[PDB]
């Protein structure tokens, strides 16, 4: 038996319910350095989403898939000026920009 | 709200000041009538609001 | 409800259809006979052309009577109720 | 499923207005839990004045 | 439709299953309202007797209860939420003919 | 009509007549993606004609985002191309367009009720779920999204007649 | 027919209590005496079905019965006449008779039960939203919509369109308004009747407004009841906003409701410049609400001056300058290869395919 | 052919066709008589 665990509350009382029939999945925002290293990420591996999703902790798989898909049908221009450049495959240093990141998020939280 | 047929039984109670002799019987039939033998009264009263 | 049906040599009305009105019901006022129809009522026999067979309400009496009033109202099931009230 | 079960999605509206409905109308009265048997409670109201 | 209906609704007013323990269905009131008819489309309208007598329906009133209960734990309030329909008595307290 | 509409999507599909190593695809080449574990089939983009395929083991390509016929052939020949430099005896056969999804405008507003009630049994039109009106043409089983801004998208067909003839067909009713 | 003669003008006449068959031109009768069951026997005799009678009803599963007592206890709780029980059910073994739809979850079975009450209530022009529906069932909306269109596109069957009158009907009662409970004041108390020809008014402009068609119609309902509100009384109503009338009304408030709000307000005010004293009067978003009753005086005019100078999204009433954009004709391909270089570009160098091998190793 | 009713409380000849949901004007009752005929009854003073 629970003691003083759950609180009352008052939720469809049997009305006209209004058809919503919307299920917005929450995607966190893109910033303009976060767009920057996502394109280097682009131009440094391809259009693999996956090894983009494992060095991207921050977001998802269908997120990048999203934004990729946008990209190409808004800056293909762009895309292709990326996909044309290429960079050798870097860990230590994409780890240091990782943190890079992660300090001016948060710097950018705490404005 | 009276009914037709009571209307028409408290109509044929009401007398009439005619001259029964001037008149004859109507004979078996006849439902249309003939000046010797019949007489006609209009009865129109319209209920509406003063 | 079907219309009165009307019978082409005389163009009115049959004896057992002359009390009808023009929508199949009986209209108040009128004397009401043995053997006469008041509500012309037609019932679909599927439940591809719908196929309706007639079921008139006819009434039955030795004598004869008058129609005071005609109610005509609808319930729920969309089932329209006809009620005509006899008066002798 | 782990869609929690509610009773709002099963209250039978119409059982205890038949029951009530048929029990006036047709009179006959059947309560099991007191083994109670009764016919003719309700009857037709007479009209005639 | 006063008093004893509330005893009755309080001799009964918690049910609850053998399986899946903690779960329960507690009845709070009772109310039997105004006669009413459903013919409009969800939507209740006064009703006289005669109206009743003329369509060759009942006259009664929605008999709706106030409860709280548990989904998933979660314990959910329902304020009105109609269970039945009680036929009305003329003249009685609630009947529009008093 | 005087409006001509505007193919978007191409989809064909097209069999190599030989067993792929979806692995060695995925390895060798810098525009694949494959993870086993949602999607057992290769993802694939060009660029140039702007179009992404999907190759199975089986042996069976698709292709979509084309424009045209053309672009579709075009894009499957250089995955074929792509495909055979990867040590794989690809084939180009059994080719046939599929599907073309293209988009138009009429510029006037749209009453998507007259239309669900004159032509209810041609179309499904429920503005509680989707806004567009569905049009369902049996005659040549074309699929119409309408909108009350008045541009039309069509779908189902085989060829670039038989989107112009619905849409010429289309729009007398659209119309009126 | 007659025997004797051949006229076959037979006709049915009821005797003193006698039915016979008798041609009027000869008075002779063909077939005399009818046979009639007896209301004593009519109580004890039985009633058969012809499933039951066949074998059918017995060759029903465990899912099918599961079902179909779905089906009798959704349109219970929504104390649905019969007649809805029996079309209902009735849909439902109909659309039971497919092998891909008799295959499958519990939860499509779900869903096909509510899209068949659905069906049930559009056919006897018995309004009732999708939600409310989704409400009663153990499932989510986007599937049950999916399913709803693939048996629409399996059947297609009849689909009247929702008629927004009855919708006003059915949701305007939904509102505690009417009713000086405690819970609210008795400034915001108002009459029903009123209150729904007010709100039935505002749809009706709403509808020749263009405002009904694509976008949901429960907020333009909830818009055009919040407007009715307001306009019976401004003097204490106009300081409230919708949240709050929501909040009071204890009913939950459709999100893009306030912008369509906004969008009617705007009509309102495209009336407003055409009535010469509210265009001396010089209105605004806020205080058009008073003279709405005045708007829906005249609207017929009112609307029709605003059309002869439609109503489209906000996202296109931009002046766009470029409409649909005409692609650039490249359906050339070269003569067989334009180009060999881009297959080198696309693939993997050994030093990447020993990168790609060691970040997933 | 314009057939002609009588609502219950307002008492207003209201027009409808077949196949119509029972209803008036101006309120909700849905009770609708038959106006009177216009055809000839001759009655008997017996
Ligand atoms: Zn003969
Ligand atoms: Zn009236």
């Amino acid at each position: 038996c629970v003691v003083e665990e759950n609180d009352p509350i008052f939720e469809r009382g049997s009305t006209t319910t209004y058809s919503s029939f919307r299920k917005n999945y929450y995607s966190k925002p893109w910033s303009n350095k976060e767009t920057d290293m996502f394109f280097l990420a682009i131009s440094m591996v391809g259009t693999d989403f996956s090894m983009i999703g494992q060095l991207f902790p921050h977001r998802a798989r269908i997120e990048i898939k999203n934004k990729f898909k946008r990209e190409e049908k808004t800056n293909g221009w762009r895309i292709d000026k990326a996909f044309q450049e290429k960079r050798p495959f870097d860990f230590d240093f994409f780890a240091h920009l990782l943190q890079k990141v992660l300090a001016e998020e948060e710097k950018r939280k705490q404005k | 709200i009276v009914q037709d047929e009571i209307l028409a039984h408290r109509l044929g109670l009401i007398p009439i000041h005619a001259d029964p002799r001037l008149f004859e019987y109507r004979n078996q039939g006849d439902e249309e009538g003939t000046e010797i033998d019949t007489l006609q009264f209009r009865l129109q009263v319209r209920c509406t609001r003063n | 409800v079907m219309g009165p049906m009307l019978d082409a040599a005389t163009r009115k009305p049959i004896w057992r259809h002359e009390i009808l009105d023009a929508d199949g019901i009986c209209s108040p006022g009128e004397k009401v006979e043995n053997k006469q129809v008041l509500v012309n009522k037609s019932m679909p026999t599927v439940t591809q052309q719908p196929q309706y067979k007639d079921v008139p309400i006819t009434y039955k009496g030795a004598t004869d009577s008058y129609i005071e009033k005609v109610m005509i109202s609808s319930n729920a099931e969309d089932a329209f109720l006809i009620k005509m009230l006899l008066r002798q | 499923r782990a869609a929690q079960f509610d009773v709002v999605k099963h209250m039978r509206q119409d059982q205890i207005t038949n029951g009530m409905v048929n029990a006036i109308s047709t009179g006959n009265w059947s309560l099991k839990r007191f083994k109670m048997d009764r016919q003719g409670v309700t009857q037709v109201l007479s009209r005639l004045s | 439709i006063n008093v004893e209906i509330k005893k009755i609704m309080k001799a009964n007013e918690k049910v609850t299953s053998d399986a899946d323990p903690m779960w329960y269905l507690k009845y709070l009131n009772i109310y039997v309202g105004l006669p009413d008819v459903e013919e409009s489309f969800n939507v209740t309208r006064p009703v006289s007797p005669h109206e009743c007598r003329l369509r060759d329906m009942t006259y009664s009133a929605p008999i709706t209860v106030d409860i709280e209960y548990t989904r998933g734990s979660q314990r959910i309030i329902r304020n009105a939420l109609p269970i039945g329909r009680m036929p009305i008595m003329l003249r009685s307290s609630n009947c529009v003919l008093t | 009509s005087g409006i001509v509409p505007q193919l978007q999507n191409i989809v064909s599909t097209v069999n190599l007549g030989c067993k792929l190593d979806l692995k060695t695809i995925a390895l060798r080449a810098r525009n694949a993606e494959y993870n086993p574990k949602r999607f057992a089939a290769v993802i694939m983009r060009i660029r140039e004609p702007r179009t992404t395929a999907l190759i199975f083991s089986s042996g069976k390509m698709v292709c979509t985002g084309a424009k045209s016929e053309e672009q579709s052939r075009l894009a499957a020949r250089k995955y074929a191309r792509v495909v055979q430099k990867l040590g794989f005896p690809a084939k180009f056969l059994d080719f046939k367009i599929q599907n073309m999804v293209g988009s138009c405008d009429v510029k006037f507003p749209i009453r998507l009720e007259g239309l669900v009630l004159t032509h209810q049994q041609f179309s499904s039109y429920e503005p509680e779920l989707f806004p567009g009106l569905i049009y369902r043409m049996i005659k040549p089983r074309i699929v119409l999204l309408i909108f009350v801004s008045g541009k039309v998208v069509l779908t189902g067909a085989k060829v670039r007649a038989e989107i112009y003839e619905a849409f010429e067909n289309i729009y007398p009713i659209l119309k009126g | 027919r007659c025997p004797d003669c051949g006229s076959t003008e037979l006709v049915e006449d009821s005797h003193y209590s006698q039915s016979q068959l008798v041609c009027s031109d000869c008075g002779c009768v063909v077939t005399e005496g009818v046979l009639t069951t007896t209301f004593s026997d009519e109580g004890n005799l039985r009633e058969v079905t012809y499933s039951r009678s066949t074998g059918e009803n017995e060759q029903v599963s465990r899912s099918q019965q599961r079902g179909l007592r779905r089906v009798r206890d959704l349109c219970r709780v929504l104390q649905l006449p019969p007649t809805f029980e029996d079309t209902a059910v009735a849909y439902y073994q109909q659309a039971y008779r497919h092998s891909g739809i008799r295959a499958a979850r519990l939860q499509k079975k779900e869903v096909l039960v509510g899209c068949c009450v659905l069906i049930t209530c559009r056919q006897h022009n018995w309004p009732l939203t999708m939600g409310a529906i989704c409400t009663l069932l153990y499932a989510d909306l986007d599937v049950f919509s999916s399913t709803y269109m693939q048996i629409v596109k399996l059947l297609g069957l009849d689909v009247p369109s929702l008629c927004l009158a009855e919708l006003v009907k059915t949701y305007c009662s939904s509102f505690k308004l009417f009713q000086a409970s405690p819970s609210v004041p008795a400034k915001y108390v108002e009459d029903k009747e009123k209150m729904l020809s007010r709100t039935m008014q505002l749809v009706e402009l709403a509808n020749e407004t263009w405002l009904v068609t694509g976008r949901h119609p429960l907020p333009v309902i909830t818009a055009a009841t919040f407007l009715a509100w307001q306009s019976l009384q401004p003097a204490d109503r106009l300081s409230c906003s919708l949240a709050r009338f929501c909040k009071l009304a204890n009913v939950d408030l459709p999100y893009p409701a306030s912008s369509r709000l906004q969008e009617l307000l705007a009509v309102l005010l495209r009336m407003a410049e055409q009535l010469a004293w509210l265009r001396v009067l010089r209105l605004d978003k806020r205080s058009v609400v008073k003279h709405i009753g005045d708007l829906l005086q005249h609207r017929q005019s009112l609307v029709r001056s605003a059309f002869r100078d439609l109503l489209l999204p906000p996202c296109m009433l931009k002046s766009p300058k470029r409409i649909c954009p005409v692609p650039p004709v490249s359906t050339v391909t070269g003569d067989e290869n334009i180009s060999d270089s881009e297959i080198e570009q696309y693939l993997r160098t050994p030093q990447e395919v020993r990168d790609f091998q060691r970040a997933q190793a | 052919q314009p057939m002609i009713y009588i609502c219950g409380e307002c008492h207003t000849e209201n027009e409808i066709k077949s196949r119509d949901p029972i209803r008036c004007r101006e309120c909700g009752y849905r009770i609708m008589y038959k106006k009177r005929t216009k055809r000839l009854v001759v009655f008997d003073a017996r």
